[PDB]
RNA sequence: GCUCGCCGGAAGACCAAGGGUUCCUGUCCAACGUUAAUCGGGGCAGGGUGAGUCGACCCCUAAGGCGAGGCCGAAAGGCGUAGUCGAUGGGAAACAGGUUAAUAUUCCUGUACUUGGUGUUACUGCGAAGGGGGGACGGAGAAGGCUAUGUUGGCCGGGCGACGGUUGUCCCGGUUUAAGCGUGUAGGCUGGUUUUCCAGGCAAAUCCGGAAAAUCAAGGCUGAGGCGUGAUGACGAGGCACUACGGUGCUGAAGCAACAAAUGCCCUGCUUCCAGGAAAAGCCUCUAAGCAUCAGGUAACAUCAAAUCGUACCCCAAACCGACACGGUGGUCAGGUAGAGAAUACCAAGGCGCUUGAGAGAACUCGGGUGAAGGAACUAGGCAAAAUGGUGCCGUAACUUCGGGAGAAGGCACGCUGAUAUGUAGGUGAGGUCCCUCGCGGAUGGAGCUGAAAUCAGUCGAAGAUACCAGCUGGCUGCAACUGUUUAUUAAAAACACAGCACUGUGCAAACACGAAAGUGGACGUAUACGGUGUGACGCCUCCCGGUGCCGGAAGGUUAAUU
RNA sequence: AGGACCGAACCGACUAAUGAAAAAUUAGCGGAUGACUUGUGGCUGGGGGUGAAAGGCCAAUCAAACCGGGAGAUAGCU
């Protein structure tokens, strides 16, 4: 049992990208940018709620911020966690 | 018995093994094993402490029973092993009871002998019984110092002792080293003498042989130079000095017995 | 030919690392010193 | 794009470590790239790393570390018990195909497995910080059974030759398929089952151990591979539609047999040797306190569960360690022809031509080739080169520790074709036939397949171990017995070590060594042991105690603190 | 059987000629089942360690490591 507002502060944002729209037309799986703490069953149960869609199964990983360079100065972007969220089939989302 | 090995190689030329058959052939009585791992002859410092020790191969500790308070229970001996951590030979005994335990095997010892601890206890090789028990002229080994203690003196592959006297509370023994010294009458003792008695003739035969046996090789320190060791330096070869130890003490002949505690129960030192 | 640092991270971490400087006093003082110093990098640790 | 060339036990493929975006796409060429650069591991932007079963995490421990109390220590602190950490070792589970520009045992397709809960009905002794078993273990050797894999034939598809020939004993390609489940074989280990008792396993034990007694000779455990299923599937040479010339979608034959065969598996096996070969948990089992008709246990069935972190890329290197786009770096994979071979040569798969080129064709330098006549005259020195080089057979001295020396030395044969023998000796081994406690069985049988070595006859060359590869040999002699070690980076030796010998110490709280100490090593050893010193295989051997040391003695002389 | 033999890997480093290289190259060379070699982790600390002993090695540093401090040591010398 996930408190509602630890659900709604889990999802960060949807994820474009060529790889992501493949996902969602073909395997029925949404790409999404999560809060880096958030776990499996965490995100899926605000899935769930949030966008009103059953779910089969999270996938997740961590990616890696880019080290970058504003002229002269070196510095680091944040790390964030992507979520491969795959939707029971016949689940359309908008 | 001892073998000359042939030289077929140089290394196997001067080889002579001890050959026992009687030993068995298979793996030991595990229950009695236990780990014990090698020092390098190093001790919690870190620091060597005793020279030329090092490798040698994996050993387990073989559980030898030198306390032998089995009192009035007979044992017989199943069978004789190598046992790697010593020069002589143990005995895999099995008491009536069911237990079963590991023994300095004697001279006459073999499968099927029957043994017995206790006071009680008959005067034949392998049998342990007090020292006040013991007949005075016998040969016994494994001899406790102290009573309850545990077998100290004669444990190596054919040693023994002499009692040689029992004057009321202690008996005089006559030790391997010729010292005579006095132990209380109420220590332990088996009887006979200790079972391997030609590992003396065994002969190396090439470095390795020692290597294995876990002896790291010794630097005379008259090769060395002055800062390593007394005897180092000199161009050529020199030796201007007294013999000492790399610590320079005197080595050929200066005594270093320092027990005043003891040495009420020395009859006579050795000679 | 075999050059002097051969890295290991864990070895790394054992040998210099936060902790192993936390445990004994020395240790201690080399990360006053350090934080004195302003370092940024107090210690080895990533 | 077509040729050429190089690597191919790597200069290919996959990882660990280490790096940390170098990966992919677009874009730019100031700087960086030893030149140019439209290119890049460079700049800028965007994208990319998907796990119940892989790894970490996690459970267990090794060396070792920390260490409540504790012991010790001016202080700091040292050692260490109970404990707790610590992999490089032990511990549950997944395979095949398809897919991205870039991930995949992680996505998809199919087919699986695991171990937890929870709920069930069925049953009914469960229970540990404890007992027992197990896990659990060395080197070498030898085979036998296998597979990976390869070759040939068969089959299927395609072909009929840019130049003489090529419808055939011709040419090219393909002929693949997992884990899982069932079977339990080649083979290995062990005698089983029941009953009775017992000073043992810190207590108890129905368990282990030990005694007896009965009865049956088959009982159990283990075990590669094969076979069956998995699979009416997938993949499949290439054909056929579209084409952003990158590719996408449809389609799809055969898919067998024999032989050979690992260093991989059975094998943590077997045989043997001495130098005598981790631990703990998981796992099985036994009970104790307990609880007692509850819980817990096992039984299937249902459901839920498996979180977290890593996953890009390089990884014998232009991405790691070397200041560099400069030698070092552990593991796994191991095709063909020749070959003993993981050597060597040429090749496959795959990957590269080493980030300055163009000319010229002096000296001199480097690295190579050949050389009349001589053949060590060179030189400190045959340094360096040259030479030898294989298999089989013949043959081989002194001396010797009888093992050696010895590949001593020195010689002969060696290609191809035919015949012996349309392919032999051998190896393998199908049908058929017989037996059978019935199977992965046993006999007989020999088809087919493979296949040396030799002899005889012929034949070509200057030359047949034809290339690469591949000992120079002998004689006297010093030193060191020998195999070893050594001055990382001018010394590899006659130096060190060595087995052996001798002396000497040390009776165990050993001597000694590290430690203001506690303690630790010595050693879980005990004089057939340990320490120190010298000598240094083996053979024949091996006067002086005055000096300095050490050992013993203590009559006298001298002699501290103290008084 | 073997600190046995020939010989790749692997470990080394006897001869030779010659910065890509703060010790390499090529051609040869020794060992190659052992006193072998190697990965991972651990321990020994500076008058200390380790040393089959060369005063060798202890981070390209060794007849006493490196860092910081006494410290502006002292310098009848340049």
């Amino acid at each position: 049992m996930i408190r509602e507002e630890r659900l709604l502060k889990v999802l960060r944002a949807p994820h474009v990208s060529e790889k992501a729209s493949t996902a969602m037309e073909k395997s029925n799986t949404i790409v999404l940018k999560v809060a880096k703490d958030a776990t499996k069953a965490e995100i899926k149960a605000a899935v769930q709620k949030l966008f009103e869609v059953e779910v089969e199964v999270v996938n997740t990983l961590v990616v890696k911020g880019k080290v970058k360079r504003h002229g002269q100065r070196i510095g680091r972007r944040s790390d964030w966690k992507k979520a491969y969220v795959t939707l029971k089939e016949g689940q359309n989302l908008d | 018995a001892v073998v000359k090995c042939k030289p077929t190689s140089p290394g196997r030329r001067h080889v002579v093994k001890v050959v026992n058959p009687e030993l068995h052939k298979g793996k030991p009585f595990a229950p009695l094993l236990e780990k014990n791992s090698k020092s390098g002859g190093r001790n919690n410092n870190g620091r060597i402490t005793t020279r030329h020790i090092g490798g040698g191969h994996k050993q387990a500790y073989r559980i030898v029973d030198f306390k032998r308070n089995k009192d009035g229970i007979p044992a017989v001996v199943e069978r004789l092993e190598y046992d790697p951590n010593r020069s002589a030979n143990i005995a895999l005994v099995l008491y009536k009871d069911g237990e079963r335990r590991y023994i300095l095997a004697p001279k006459g010892l073999k499968a099927g002998d029957q043994i017995q601890s206790g006071v009680d206890a008959a005067i034949k090789p392998g049998n342990t019984l007090p020292m006040r028990n013991i007949p005075v002229g016998s040969t016994v080994h494994n001899v406790e110092m102290k009573p309850g203690k545990g077998g100290q003196l004669a444990r190596s592959a054919g040693t023994y002792v002499q009692i040689v006297a029992r004057d009321g509370a202690y008996v005089t023994l006559r030790l391997r080293s010729g010292e005579m010294r006095k132990v209380e009458a109420d220590c332990r003792a088996t009887l006979g003498e200790v079972g391997n008695a030609e590992h003396m003739l065994r002969v190396l035969g090439k470095a390795g042989a020692a290597r294995w046996r876990g002896v790291r090789p010794t630097v005379r320190g008259t090769a060395m130079n002055p800062v390593d060791h007394p005897h180092g330096g000199g161009e050529g070869r020199n030796f201007g000095k007294h013999p000492v130890t790399p610590w320079g003490v005197q080595t050929k002949g200066k005594k270093t017995r320092s027990n005043k505690r003891t040495d009420k129960f020395i009859v006579r030192r050795r000679s | 030919m075999k050059r002097t640092f051969q890295p290991s991270v864990l070895k790394r971490n054992r040998s210099h690392g936060f902790r192993a400087r936390m445990a004994t006093k020395n240790g201690r003082q080399v990360l006053a010193r350090r934080r004195a110093k302003g370092r940024a990098r107090l210690t080895v640790s990533k």
